[PDB]
């Protein structure tokens, strides 16, 4: 059975992005402490991730950009606002105290992870602070500042000929694609709601360019997907994907806002369904990286992610929740599975099939015997 | 009085909690230039700043 | 249950209807009730050239009005038209549009030195990545153990029971409660991967000198006067924690207060839900 | 044995649980375990839960307390007597180690 790495920093569940803002990173300390008390925690190995320097932030990003946010603060908030703008920093990317300090632990995470990765002493590493996706190289973007991804990603390439990207926020992953938009040795797979919704990109005819052509696949998609679509959907492409790329080290990054009953996402996904695309991409048995990423209503998120460490751990827990700190976050029912809505699935069997085989052709013009 | 970090220099809110009526507990949210003039809603203050500055995504309410 | 093509009196493109019913008078004129298909314009791109909306506007017009027969097709069937099928008369719906109310079922990626990502290359067979891991990670808990779960578990509830005795020496189920939290749970796991899973070890480590340890998360370590400030804080400035500190609980870090906030939210006498 | 009783006032307890009867049981259970720290302190918490000592003065119920206070001020210290009338579930020895602690 798969080893397991998880990486924490206790400090990362304090920082706070703002009064009215929607991202809490208060819902990996609910998840850590979840894990304690399902008693998963005891069974992984759990690392303390060092803070990640401008050094090896700027292995991806802006000298300046970095320099920007090293220095930035609510202090100087009125003296830098001419490289605020530049940088996308406020409406909803807000400044706020530690700014900084948050992105060297997500960052770090991430890191600390992929060394290990490559280092051979894992077979699955976990960072639930990472999974930022948004961001760009000069840019904020999308609540993220740092795109921990992209970097855990250059350093798996140093051991790794080709390298799988995952994701399933529903948000589009165009922070990773773009990134790695013009290379064949990275390929970003995206499954997200498109239509009127960020980031505006990632529909079925982005499929890279140059040497990354045919290389970024996406499946857009509109409100209500089941678990039931969504697995009918997720399997038949990332076994192409697999059959196809044959990638030699896998990461998935996790968001939880492609959930029932999120805040800013509008899927009917439940932690099952969202969980059996972990336990799929699991069984092709690569060195795995799980990161979070998006999720909005913070205690399914602590639900989710707290079930899909237990899928990397292949262990049962039960859907009672353990009492914990913030136990009486849990509603009446103290459960940890949620059920889908009512809500309407506009995502008919025509639509999805149209799309599945254009992609299916789009892969196939990769490589093979 | 608060420093709004997301507007120009000088730019502060203030949240103030209702004491009593219909609205009790509720509260309001009111922003001062950096002279002190104060402003009681978005369109109030996007009408006096206008083009200086884009508040489409701007949260009145929480200052972000 | 056909859908046809009336007269525009202004000389513009035919309005587009379905006709629920046809009615002859008894003078043997013809006059038909239709419901209105409206243009994507007249509903006041992803919108096609043929896109119409089914309205819930309702006229009756003669059937003089009517110059040619027609398809609204649904949204699958239009895309399914083969090119030479393609015609005029093929037109198609996915939108139900109320007409008086106005309701309706309910970006750009870049190129260039500045948005890629400089590729790494694979290390040689005889290369080394060069990667202090002290300098990027500290272990905390080795997951394979000499102890049992039931060590582990029993261990557990001895840093409690400490922990309830410390606070004991300057209610009782509250203690308890107090010392059974998970700073108090965490720090019992460190405790043995500090001491090298040696319980025996450990467990000096919970009582130094005879003297037992007491850990304190922010929520019960504040004053009942800091306690105090903050739901007055709270109460005024909602959720701007460095107001709320500035003005009302200064000498704390922000940090602290976010830790607080959210314990606080768990609180019994707090009751914002009904 | 604080935390045991915690489970079904706090210095109380812990006075309770100070008392020699719990050392008493400490050190037989040291002893009975070979001297093996690990091994004893899981004799003390058997499965998960601790592991209570009551002695006579803490065991007995308000009311049997009371009856003893009674039977006291009223035979002096004629200790069969008082269990033949007062408390006689209890056994003669019980209410000795009782009286001195009382
Ligand atoms: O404390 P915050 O981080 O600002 O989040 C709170 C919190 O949401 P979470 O519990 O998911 O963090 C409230 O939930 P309760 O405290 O009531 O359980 C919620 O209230 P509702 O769940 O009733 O919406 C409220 O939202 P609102 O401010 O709209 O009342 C919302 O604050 P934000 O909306 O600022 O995130
Ligand atoms: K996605
Ligand atoms: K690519
Ligand atoms: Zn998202």
């Amino acid at each position: 059975r798969r080893k397991v790495c998880y990486y924490y920093d206790g400090d990362v569940g304090n920082y706070y992005y703002g009064q009215g803002h929607p991202m809490k990173p208060h819902r990996i300390r609910m998840t850590h402490n979840l894990l304690l008390n399902y008693g998963l925690y005891r069974k992984m190995e759990i690392y303390r991730p060092h803070k990640a320097n401008a050094e090896e932030m700027t292995k991806y990003h802006s000298d300046d950009y970095i320099k920007f946010l090293r220095s930035i603060r609510p202090d100087n908030m009125s003296e830098y606002s001419k490289q605020m703008q530049r940088f996308n920093v406020g409406e909803d990317c807000p400044v706020f105290d530690g700014l900084f300090e948050f992105c060297q632990l997500s960052t770090g995470g991430s890191v600390a992870s992929a060394v290990k990765l490559n280092k051979q002493q894992t077979d699955i590493a976990v960072n639930w602070a990472g999974g930022l996706h948004h961001a760009k190289k000069s840019e904020a973007s999308g609540f993220c500042y740092v795109n921990d991804i992209v970097l855990a990603i250059l350093e798996l390439l140093k051991y790794h000929q080709r390298v799988l990207y995952i994701d399933i926020d529903i948000h589009h992953g165009d922070g990773v694609e773009e990134a790695f938009y013009t290379t064949d040795r990275v390929m970003t797979v995206s499954f997200h709601k498109y239509g009127e919704y960020f980031p505006g990109t990632g529909d079925l005819r982005d499929i890279g360019a140059g040497k990354g052509k045919y290389y970024a696949v996406n499946y857009p998609l509109r409100d209500g997907i089941d678990d039931e679509s969504y697995e009918a959907i997720f399997k038949p492409v990332m076994s192409k994907v697999m059959e196809m790329f044959q990638p030699s080290a896998v990461v998935l990054q996790c968001g939880s806002d492609s959930l029932s009953g999120d805040r800013l996402g509008c899927f009917n996904l439940t932690i099952k369904g969202h969980a059996k695309c972990v336990e799929f991409v699991k069984s092709f048995n690569l060195p795995m990286l799980m990161l979070g990423g998006g999720g909005y209503t913070i205690r399914n998120v602590a639900r989710c992610w707290t079930y899909e460490t237990a899928v990397a751990l292949d262990t049962e827990i039960p859907n009672e929740l353990p009492y914990n700190d913030y136990f009486e976050y849990f509603g009446p029912d103290f459960k940890l599975h949620i059920s889908p809505s009512n809500m309407t699935n506009q995502n008919t069997n025509e639509y999805l099939e149209k799309i599945k085989q254009r992609l299916f052709e789009n892969l196939r013009m990769l490589p093979h015997a | 009085r608060m420093d709004c970090p997301a507007l120009p220099p000088g730019w502060k809110k203030e949240e103030v909690i209702r004491k009593s009526g219909l609205s009790a507990g509720k509260s309001d949210v009111y922003y001062f230039s950096p002279s002190g003039k104060k402003f009681r809603s978005k369109p109030q203050l996007a009408r006096y700043l206008g083009n200086t500055v884009d508040l489409s995504s701007f949260d009145f309410r929480t200052g972000k | 249950g056909d859908y046809v093509y009336f007269e525009n009196s202004s000389s513009n493109p035919y309005l587009i209807r379905r006709i629920e019913e046809l009615n002859k008078t008894a003078n043997g004129n013809v006059e038909a009730k239709v419901v209105c298909f409206y243009r994507r314009r007249d509903i006041s791109h992803q919108l096609r050239h043929r896109e119409l909306f089914l309205s819930r506007q309702l006229e009756s017009l003669p059937a003089t009005h009517i110059r040619g027969k027609c398809s609204v097709t649904l949204l699958n069937e239009t895309e399914s038209l083969k090119s030479y099928l393609e015609r005029e008369d093929f037109f198609f719906y996915s939108l139900v549009y109320d007409p008086q109310q106005k309701t309706l079922a309910d970006g750009e990626i870049r190129v260039g030195n500045r948005y890629q990502a400089d590729i790494t290359d694979l290390l040689k067979e005889g290369e080394e990545d060069g990667r202090d891991q002290s300098r990027l990670e500290t272990q905390v808990w080795e997951a394979h153990n000499p102890l049992t779960d039931k060590q582990i578990d029993q261990f557990l509830v001895v840093a409690r029971s400490v922990g309830t005795f410390a606070r004991a020496l300057d209610s009782l189920h509250m203690s308890a409660a107090a010392a059974s939290r998970d700073i108090t749970l965490f720090h019992a796991m460190d405790t043995l991967h500090k001491n090298i899973y040696d319980i025996s070890k450990a467990i000096s480590a919970l009582v130094p000198q005879g003297g037992p340890v007491l850990c304190r998360d922010e929520m019960e370590e504040w004053s009942a006067s800091e306690a105090n400030l903050f739901e007055e804080a709270l109460e005024k400035y909602g959720k701007d924690f460095t107001d709320i500190q500035q003005d009302f609980l200064p000498w704390k870090s922000l940090t602290s207060i976010i830790e607080y906030y959210y314990m606080w939210k768990t609180t019994d006498r707090y009751v914002q839900q009904k």
